């Protein structure tokens, strides 16, 4: 029985929305965590097949030289947004000559987080977690479908996120370190995913006030796995 | 059932059942009233109120359109202010064009067939309100006229829109026009909202009262209701 | 229920129930106070989170130099009335070289959110403002809906259990408009203090005061310029 | 002028129960020539042609859209064209730039499909048709070819005189032009055939 | 408004398209032609649905639309939407020619004509065009073709090709009866008489119910002939001949 | 507009206690042909300001137009709120930059007058859009004539009373009628106090010939 | 014909200092051979630590102050903080170049201090180019003031004259004398001197007269 | 235009359309692609042809450049249309950037068109899944394939069109480093991978070939039959 | 103004004076026209000032785009064609921009040369600037492509020193950078007195 697309609810809500927030669930992991050092942030990839090339899929992607990202559920719709988001970090710094804070960044994307419409379509389908340094210190930021965006001190998001986020309030507290936060994500992953936790399974992403840029190549993340 | 859906549908016998729900979603709305006199219009509308819920002046249903004509809405409220802003509108672009103060009659044509435009297609509602419309003027007298939610806009002597309809016009016909002036049209208009809609449902009430003709020398405002108070002195004079 | 699917549709008993459902929605937020005095209007609001670990989502938010608001509801539709707040502020700051009044405002925002009442396929927004300002003759205290019925009050209440707010109210708007910014502001909290379970109430955490002067301009306070404002209170009865 | 910027000359003579179009052979920018091949009389259909005379690129570009037109005039319809329904197609397509107007002056000359009647006509830049009986002209040197056909034309003439007559008459008209030279060619149709000649014009 | 709306490009829950097979099944109806390229040009076979007695047959022209000099087509479906797309049609090759001045090659202008339907199968709901046509023509690249429109934009070259749901079994006799490059034009006719004769149930096939044209290579004309009746009578003589003299091996 | 059909001539202004006089004549010019001799050029806006404005009339009479419609609105709103004049020197100030951005401007040069909570105002509005405040105004040859008038008593003294500034308003308006060519010896005052606005009628002037006697 | 543009005139000085940014400019608004008034300062107020000013066309000038301090607004209401010195440098440069093809006739110069508390000023063109300097002296007395500016200020050209740096009421005395020297032969040069001085520590604005030719 | 939103999300966290197009590539031709070090290769089965017609229209693998290769599933009027604007675009990144169009780019834009058109107002989602398959510069060989929803997504080698859980279930027991050594073997690969699909007969097996420095070469259907004969002989040799 | 840019074995030389005029009348001493786009390109002043630091800038957005989305930084050729294609669709409304285009490349150096008039070329020498002629004089006298550095900056100084001299608009402070196959680095900025004092003697 199909009513028109931008019906609210009986209840109250809507309900185009509200299917996205349950949209979300099916969706692979993520994990960022807030340090004064800097951010760190972590990722499930998922990988399928061994016929899937495994250095292709994209969960950490990079919006600034220091404002990173990260996708969940639908990947494409995401690209979108990252693209966009980008576009309009570049036309902040350029009619500025200052970087675009990540409060700012987030608020420039839930401005059209709900645009769908007839005129002038769905709802978007992704949840994602936003890091990086500014000026007010490191920052963690989250948004949703319905562009409610709020700050997040180390959130877990999607599929995981129930056993994630309570047991992530159980190792959490204020004064942690980096280091200490990024095997603490992924005793937390280890023990949320499927697979056997190896050298291709997830990716990390850290952006520090002295490690300047997001950098993450591949086999320190070995060196970090085989400290556990 | 499907026929009640668009605005566009007929009935198997022929009326369209989004302009008679909108018709009585007006009649849940306070008691307003309107009459002329012979050289004026006065308007009043019954406010209540419910315990706070307000300030002694917000959402007054007597709005102002021109210098000489101004509204006495009853229903859907915000329905009521874009139809006034659109009634301001006209009179503006008939002010910028023609150089002189609107008739009153195309002034009601014109918002007539805006509502009557807007009952034609399925991508719109019918409106949910029902005004009144005054006016005054050297060479055009006394005007009062009545626009419902379908569009039919006529004339009256007086008129009465809300809850009470035929209660309330029950003794509008029985006064008379001619041998009036306004002056007691006030406290008329005045003891009759007094007297109709008694205290069962509602405890407290406030009134309003618009006021055009000659003696405000071709303009319209609401009275100086403070001054001269003429209703509750004999409003409650009025209960025995 | 065929005549609940959209705005076009009156019923056969004339509530057009999007419009319900979109009040229904706005007494789906955080619990938020405005009242005034005869020279300083203070709106309260309460705040609330996603988790323990998350920030609160804040809700007084900055408009004008003389005018701010609070909100309940949805965000995205609260944002893109804002920016169309501050747009037609400075509109006619930049025109007039005035600021505004309050009132206009707020029947150009009654205007606004006309259009997507009334045509097919878009949606009434669900907003809960509570407008407080300075024209030139003193403060204003309004609220808007969903269905664009703005009102001027001395004292409302938007948001989850805002009655019992309603019920301190009354039996205080007496002696609302002659006091100072102090105990004005610490009434509207303790109509925040019944709004709440007994147990739980603003310890530096959750509330929010934003004050409008004569002298003052519209500024914004979040648990460390209000832990001056919270002493000087007592416990709830037994 | 602009006129004169590549030259050109097109004549169009009615003879007994044939007619003779001929034109030009020579292109160039106003006082360097380039080549002796350069078109100017399209076949449209046949027994049926059409010349073209002024600015090259209003000739080619005006010649691609009339045919463009013609064959969908064609298609849409089984039978050819009448000459006087190309005559008022190649008025409403010149008409159409009413004010951006091509710069070229079009010679319609074929004969009836139906009857063996001839036909001959020619337009303005802007697209004012002219139905005459004896000749019509279109380029620089008019003045020349004016002289030529008042002087030389007779009403009913068999092919051979047609053939002589507009010949004299191009050749005479072409040498004492100046930016107009090289060559001249020469249709002769009729009812059973069509026939193309060259002739030996000075090469100066 | 929308709940008038009639939805014929959302995808079915079976796994396929929902109206564009009942635009297939829309084809099925009210048609049967065919065509044999097996050297030295191609013909065109087409059945006369209005075959009334009352008819004036003045247009010149049938089910063939001479589309070009060297291209036309057989229509099957519903006739006025094909008029729609052959003035689309040969409007697209004749603006070819004015953007080249070189004769329109037959694939590109198919592409263009299952692009254009596509564009309407696509997006909107619009309602999609309910005809499959042929394809003759002639090239500089290849020479003669054949060419088989679907209402789903998807094309194919054939060398014997069909359209009509009584021509199924047409091709059954055209994979029964295949020849390796075998048109001298009397074969190729007989062939074709042959399949219309006992495809269609018309018993002995009256010359005044079928329609037969050609395409040959001239070097300077490329002629198509829409040949006219006795020969048609006098080819299906030919082959009733040829019957009575296939069934002397009984 | 291009080309001024039909011009007025110049407008003065000056402020004094509590209150803005402004007079400026009653003259139509076409070219040199005083054409029409009874026309008004200060339009009475609601009860706070008041302007006056010289350049080609029609475009005098569209602001006229479009000034009274947008005061009629805010009298309309009825939220005992109104326009400074200020605000109204403001928006005309941006309308003229407006019309000249597009090269379209509109030929006039307008004064706006107006006493508003205890403080007199008087502004200026160019064609060009340029546009400040001054304790005297004077336009068109009014700037070269009698604006060394205004500055040389406002300089020895900086406040005036109501009387004084009529009086040196009138001696102004008379030099203005000995040497502009395009002048005419019938003005009107208008004036803004606390009490309103008011206009005076159509005055004139007692001049001096007994430089005629000398050869 | 219809002349778009004319020349009100107008000087505007700017030296920045360790910790500090003085801005001064005249305020005679004239035309031709006329004046307008005496009293109409060129400076203008923009955030507590940024004074921009502005001479040329007068009408650009008032638009584009009006346009500056509404973008102000704008970054304020989006970012919760003020712009820097530079960002309304580079913002500046956007708009000068927005029209390009119908160009502001007007000079500009910022003044203000960096995040760094210290003395930066942003000249610029009328078509939209800028460029940090330590002082600059834009409108019609700029060839009147920039060489004393690099003999004083600069200390170019000069011989066994050691860099002092500039002091405070120095660098008064020098806007004070620079400003009397130039109105001896400028035509447009003021009465009122309006002279804005940002510090650490606000805004401080003086009014020095001068002589009334 | 057609203001209205074709696809919507489901009660349960769906794309209707989306998951849905799936199953039309689902209903299609298998076709499989690897890629060795040095040759790549790729083909399509189950042409289903009618054995006695033409054959040169229907070639279900294209290329856009002289560096890039094609593949599809699912219906073909869409692969069609998204091929037009794909030669469209690279071409048009030619006329920019001097380089040759990097693989990369054209499946980062063929995805991206198909989820802005899945995105849009009432357009219906392209029922494909196409295989791009190229080597840019400094001769790497890498191959991603598309998928309704729009999402590239590198492999090592295929499994599309009908039955392709089968088809990957023999990649995964013939995932060989081995395979990719001979050239000559990859294509035994690709035949032996294809035959354990379809009857193939060694009709519907179309393939084509890319040594990387070369364009694309379609083999003669006599070469693929005696690499089917040397096929059975080793598959004879395993006995 | 005068600028030049020349390539050579060990990469690439730019330098430039710092003096823009107005008509008769110097605006200021230090305008720095070498235009910093990346830490891998740069870019010059050649005639306007307000134009070539505009479309100079919207060419950085450009390729700081390009590089977030293909993790690989722009060549230059790419570059100097976006930028061209960027001020052809102005022509005839009259720009005047002149610039230059360095960096390093997959391919190496990379010297390319846009104008307002939209000319895109690639080349070994270059000049632009009123003065221009008098660097192309000095310089084709000094140029081969075995150099060394020293030699490659004594000529580039010189150089615009000898263009100083003779040209009436070109003088004020010889910027010198360097553009190497890891990223550009400034050189020295010297003043023209000083070299005065250098090569008088």
């Amino acid at each position: 029985y199909d009513r028109g697309v931008n019906t609210f609810s009986p209840e109250g809500r809507l309900f185009q929305v509200e299917y996205a927030i349950e949209a979300i669930k099916l969706g692979s992991t993520a994990i960022g965590i807030q340090t004064s050092e800097g951010v760190c942030l972590a990722v499930e990839k998922r990988i399928t097949s061994p016929l899937m090339e495994p250095s292709s899929i994209e969960k950490i992607v990079e919006i600034d030289a220091h404002i990173g990202c990260a996708m969940s559920g639908l990947i494409a719709d995401a690209k979108t947004l990252i693209d966009k988001a980008r576009v309009e970090t570049q036309n902040h710094w350029f009619t500025y000559n200052e970087t675009m804070t990540v409060e700012s960044v987030t608020q420039a994307v839930s401005n059209l987080a709900l645009q769908f419409g007839e005129e002038d379509s769905r709802p978007f389908g992704v949840a994602l977690l936003f890091g990086g340094v500014d000026e007010k210190g490191p920052q963690l930021f989250h948004m949703d479908p319905s562009g409610t965006f709020v700050q997040c001190d180390a959130r877990a998001i999607g599929s995981a996120s129930e056993g994630a986020q309570s047991s992530l309030q159980e190792v959490y507290h204020k004064s942690m370190t980096l280091k200490e936060a990024i095997k603490s994500s992924l005793i937390i992953l280890k023990q949320v995913m499927e697979e056997k936790l190896n050298a291709t399974n997830i990716e990390l992403a850290t952006v520090q006030p002295g490690q300047n840029f997001h950098m993450f190549t591949k086999e320190e993340l070995e060196e970090v796995i085989k400290d556990i | 059932t499907g026929y009640d859906l668009s605005a566009s549908t007929f009935s198997p016998d022929g009326r369209v059942f989004q302009v008679e729900y909108a018709m009585k979603a007006v009649e849940n709305s306070s008691t307003a009233i309107g009459i002329r006199c012979k050289d004026g219009v006065v308007f009043g509308v019954e406010k209540l109120v419910l315990s706070k819920l307000y300030e002694e002046g917000s959402n007054k249903r007597l709005f102002n359109v021109d210098r000489h004509v101004g509204m006495a809405v009853a229903g859907l409220l915000a329905d009521a202010r874009s139809l006034a802003d659109i009634a301001r509108e006209e009179a503006s672009n008939f002010r910028s064009n023609f150089g002189y103060n609107i008739p009153l009659k195309h002034l009601a044509d014109r918002v007539a067939m805006y509502v009557h435009a807007y009952t034609l297609y399925s991508a719109v509602r019918p409106f949910g309100c029902s005004f009144m419309l005054g006016s005054y003027s050297v060479n055009d007298g006394a005007q009062l006229y009545m626009i419902d939610p379908s569009g039919v806009s006529y004339g009256y002597w007086g008129c009465a829109i809300g809850k009470a309809r035929q209660a309330a016009k029950t003794e509008i016909e029985k006064l008379q026009m001619k041998e009036m002036t306004c002056r007691d049209i006030v406290k008329e208009v005045a003891k009759i909202i007094y007297i109709v809609h008694d205290e069962v449902k509602d405890k407290a009430f406030e009134l309003e009262l618009s006021w055009v003709g000659e003696l405000t020398n071709g303009r319209h405002e609401i009275v100086p209701k403070d001054i001269r108070e003429e209703a509750e002195k004999y409003a409650k004079e009025s209960l025995k | 229920n065929q005549y609940d699917n959209d705005v076009t549709v009156w019923s056969p008993q004339g509530r057009i129930h999007q419009i319900e459902y979109a009040m229904e929605a706005v007494k789906q937020g955080s619990a938020t106070v405005g009242l005034k005095s005869k020279t300083h209007a203070v709106l309260v609001a309460l705040k609330r989170a996603q988790s323990e670990l998350a920030a609160h989502q804040k809700k007084i938010l900055h408009v004008d130099n003389h005018i701010g608001i609070s909100i309940a509801g949805l965000t995205a539709d609260a944002r893109l009335l804002c920016n169309f707040m501050r747009q037609e502020c400075l509109d006619s700051r930049f025109v007039f070289d005035r600021p505004l009044p309050v009132s206009r405002l707020v029947s150009l925002i009654g205007s606004k959110t006309q259009i997507p009442t009334q045509r097919y396929g878009r949606r009434p927004y669900g907003v809960g403002l509570l407008i407080a300002g300075y024209d030139d003759m003193g403060p204003h205290i309004f609220q808007t809906c969903p269905s664009a019925n703005y009102f001027d009050c001395r004292a409302m209440s938007i948001g989850a259990r805002s009655q019992s707010a309603r019920t301190y109210l009354e039996r205080h708007m007496s002696e609302f408009m002659e006091c100072n910014l102090n105990e004005l502001v610490k009434h509207g909290l303790r109509a925040l203090r019944e709004t709440l379970p007994a147990e739980q109430d603003l310890t530096t955490k959750n509330v929010s005061i934003g004050i409008v002067g004569k002298d003052l301009e519209f500024t914004i306070y979040d648990d460390d310029d209000v832990s001056p404002f919270l002493e000087g209170l007592e416990e709830r009865p037994q | 002028s602009i006129m004169s910027y590549n030259g050109g000359a097109v004549m169009a003579m009615k003879g007994k129960n044939c007619v003779a179009i001929a034109a030009d052979r020579r292109f160039g920018i106003q006082a360097q020539m380039v080549t002796t091949d350069f078109q100017k009389i399209f076949p449209m259909g046949d027994r049926l042609y059409i010349g073209l005379a002024g600015l090259a690129t209003d000739v080619q570009t005006v010649a691609q859209r009339l045919k463009f037109r013609l064959n969908l005039y064609e298609l849409k319809e089984g039978r050819q064209i009448k000459p006087y329904t190309l005559m008022s197609m190649v008025a409403n397509l010149l008409y159409e730039k009413r004010f951006g107007p091509y710069y070229t002056e079009p010679v319609i000359a074929g004969l009836d499909p139906k009857t063996f009647k001839p036909f001959i006509c020619s337009l303005d830049l802007i697209g004012c048709p002219m139905v005459t009986d004896d000749f019509v002209v279109s380029g620089t040197c008019a003045e020349q070819m004016y002289g030529m056909c008042e002087s030389l034309w007779e009403p009913n003439m068999d092919p051979d005189h047609l053939f002589e007559t507009i010949s004299q008459a191009m050749l005479n008209a072409v040498d004492r032009d100046a930016v107009s030279g090289m060559g001249v060619i020469v249709h002769i149709i009729e009812k059973d055939k069509i026939t193309t000649r060259t002739l030996k014009a000075r090469m100066d | 408004s929308r709940r008038y709306d009639s939805r014929t490009t959302i995808f079915s829950p079976e796994g396929r398209l929902y109206q564009v097979e009942y635009a297939m099944e829309a084809i099925g109806h009210a048609g049967t032609c065919l065509g044999i390229l097996a050297n030295d040009g191609v013909l065109l076979a087409a059945e006369r649905r209005n075959i009334h007695k009352l008819l004036d047959e003045v247009f010149f022209s049938e089910k063939i639309y001479k589309l070009n000099e060297d291209m036309a087509c057989s229509v099957a479906g519903i006739t006025s939407d094909a008029n729609v797309l052959t003035n689309e049609l040969r409007l697209i090759a004749q603006r070819y020619l004015l953007q080249y001045q070189e004769p329109i090659p037959c694939e590109q202008l198919v592409t263009a004509l299952c692009d254009i339907k596509q564009a309407y199968t696509q997006f909107g709901g619009k309602r999609p065009f309910g005809v499959s046509l042929l394809y003759i023509g002639w090239d500089k690249h290849y020479g003669f073709q054949l060419y088989q429109s679907d209402p789903s934009g998807n094309y194919g070259g054939w060398k014997a090709t069909c359209i009509g749901n009584n021509s199924a079994a047409a091709v059954s006799m055209l994979k029964q009866d295949y020849k390796e490059g075998e048109m001298t034009l009397k074969s190729a006719l007989a062939l074709a008489i042959k399949v219309l004769n006992k495809t269609m149930d018309v018993s002995k096939l009256s010359a005044e119910k079928v329609e037969i044209a050609t395409l040959t290579r001239e070097n300077g004309k490329t002629v198509i002939r829409v040949l006219k009746q006795k020969e048609v009578e006098q080819l299906i003589k030919k082959h009733e001949e040829e019957e009575a003299k296939a069934e002397r091996e009984k | 507009t291009q080309n001024p059909m039909v011009t007025g001539t110049s407008v003065l202004g000056v402020k004094f206690e509590g209150g803005v006089v402004i007079a400026a004549d009653m003259l139509g010019s076409y070219g040199s042909l005083a054409r029409f001799r009874n026309i008004s050029r200060i339009m009475r806006v609601n009860n706070s300001t008041m302007l006056g404005a010289s350049g080609d009339y029609a475009d005098f009479q569209y602001l006229k137009q479009v000034l009274g419609q947008m005061v009629i609105d805010e009298e309309l709103l009825g939220d005992g709120h109104s326009y400074s004049p200020r605000a109204i020197h403001s928006w005309l100030t941006r309308a003229m930059y407006s019309r000249r951005s597009k090269m379209n401007p509109l030929w006039n040069t307008m004064v706006i007058g107006g006493y508003a909570d205890g403080e007199s105002f008087l502004g200026y509005v160019d064609m060009l859009g340029v546009a400040y405040e001054a304790p005297s105004l004077a336009t068109g040859y009014g700037a070269y004539l009698a604006q060394p008038l205004l500055r040389e008593v406002l300089e020895k003294q900086p406040v005036l009373s109501q009387t004084e500034a009529r009086d040196l308003v009138e001696r102004c308006m008379r030099v203005l009628y000995y040497r502009d060519a395009r002048s005419y010896n019938r003005f009107q005052i208008a004036t803004v106090t606390e009490k309103g606005v008011e206009i005076e009628g159509p005055l004139s002037t007692e001049t001096n010939w007994d430089i005629a006697h000398m050869i | 014909r219809f002349s778009p543009y004319v020349f009100n005139g107008g000087t505007i000085l700017a030296i920045a200092g360790e910790d500090f940014a003085i801005v001064a400019s005249d305020t005679r608004l004239s035309e031709g051979f006329s004046i307008h008034t005496r009293d109409s300062p060129k400076c203008y107020k923009l955030t507590d630590k940024t004074v921009i000013g502005c001479s040329g066309f007068h009408g650009d000038c008032l638009t584009l102050t009006k346009i500056i301090e509404a973008r102000l607004k704008m970054y304020k209401h989006s970012n919760n903080k003020a712009m820097t010195t530079g960002a309304i440098a580079a913002m500046l440069s956007t708009i000068l170049y927005s029209r390009r093809f119908f160009p502001y006739y007007v000079y500009n110069i910022i003044g203000g201090l960096d995040e760094e508390g210290k003395g930066a000023v942003y000249s610029f063109d009328p078509v939209g180019s800028y460029q940090r300097d330590s002082f600059k002296a834009g409108g019609s007395a700029s060839a009147m003031l920039q060489p004393l500016l690099d003999n004083q200020v600069g200390f170019k050209n000069m011989q066994n004259v050691e860099h002092v740096p500039l002091s405070l009421d120095r660098a008064m005395r020098l806007v004070k004398d620079v400003f009397i020297s130039a109105a001896e032969r400028d035509v447009y040069t003021g009465d009122a001197l309006r002279i804005c001085i940002v510090t650490k520590e606000g805004i401080r604005e003086e009014t020095v007269s001068l002589r009334k030719d | 235009s057609y203001d209205r939103a074709i696809t919507v999300f489901s009660p349960d966290g769906h794309l209707f359309q989306v998951e849905y197009a799936q199953e039309a590539v689902k209903k299609g031709s298998t076709a499989v692609g690897v890629r060795g070090r040095d040759i790549v290769v790729l083909g399509v089965e189950k042409k289903s042809v009618a054995k006695l017609q033409d054959e040169r229209t229907v070639r279900k693998i294209c290329a856009l450049d002289d560096n890039v290769c094609m593949a599809f599933a699912g219906l073909t009027a869409d692969a069609r249309i998204v091929i037009n604007r794909a030669r469209v675009e690279c071409q048009s990144h030619r006329l920019t950037v001097e380089d040759p169009v990097t693989v990369e780019y054209i499946t980062r834009y063929i995805a991206s068109l198909k989820q802005r058109y899945t995105q849009s107002n009432g357009r219906r989602p392209f029922g494909i899944s196409a295989l791009i398959v190229g080597f840019d510069f400094d001769g790497t060989p890498r191959l991603y394939q598309t998928d309704p929803s729009g999402t590239y997504h590198a492999w090592k080698a295929n499994a599309i069109g009908r039955g392709a859980k089968s088809v990957r279930e023999f990649l995964e027991k013939n995932y060989t480093d081995e395979a990719i050594e001979t050239d000559d073997l990859t294509i035994k690969l690709v035949i032996k991978a294809l035959l354990e699909v379809v009857q193939s007969g060694g009709k519907n097996i179309e393939l084509a070939v890319m040594r990387r420095d070369q364009s694309l070469k379609i083999l003669n259907p006599e070469e693929i039959e005696k690499y089917v004969a040397e096929i059975e002989k080793e598959k004879e040799e395993n006995e | 103004t005068t600028t030049l840019a020349f390539k050579f074995r060990h990469g690439v030389i730019v330098a430039a004076d710092s003096r823009a005029t107005a008509g008769a009348y110097i605006a200021s001493q230090t305008v720095k026209k070498v235009i910093e786009i990346n830490p891998y390109l740069l870019g010059t002043m050649a005639g306007g000032a307000a134009d070539c630091s505009f479309w100079e800038r919207l060419l950085a957005r450009q390729c700081r785009i390009y590089e977030l989305r293909n993790k690989e930084r722009i060549s230059v050729a790419a570059a100097s064609k976006l930028l061209a294609n960027m001020v052809y669709q102005y022509k005839g409304m009259g720009l005047s921009m002149g610039t230059m285009i360095c960096g390093w490349d997959k391919r190496g150096p990379g010297l390319y040369y846009v104008d307002s008039e939209g000319n895109r070329i690639s080349g070994a020498t270059f000049s632009v600037g009123s003065g221009s002629v008098y660097a192309y004089g000095v310089m084709d006298r000094g140029y081969s492509y075995d150099l060394e550095v020293e030699q490659a900056y004594d000529l580039a100084r010189r150089a615009i020193y000898q263009a100083t001299y003779r040209d009436a608009y070109s003088g004020g402070a010889v910027n010198l950078y360097h553009v190497r196959e890891d990223g550009w680095i400034r050189v020295s900025s010297d003043n023209v007195a000083d070299l005065h004092e250098k090569y008088s003697g």
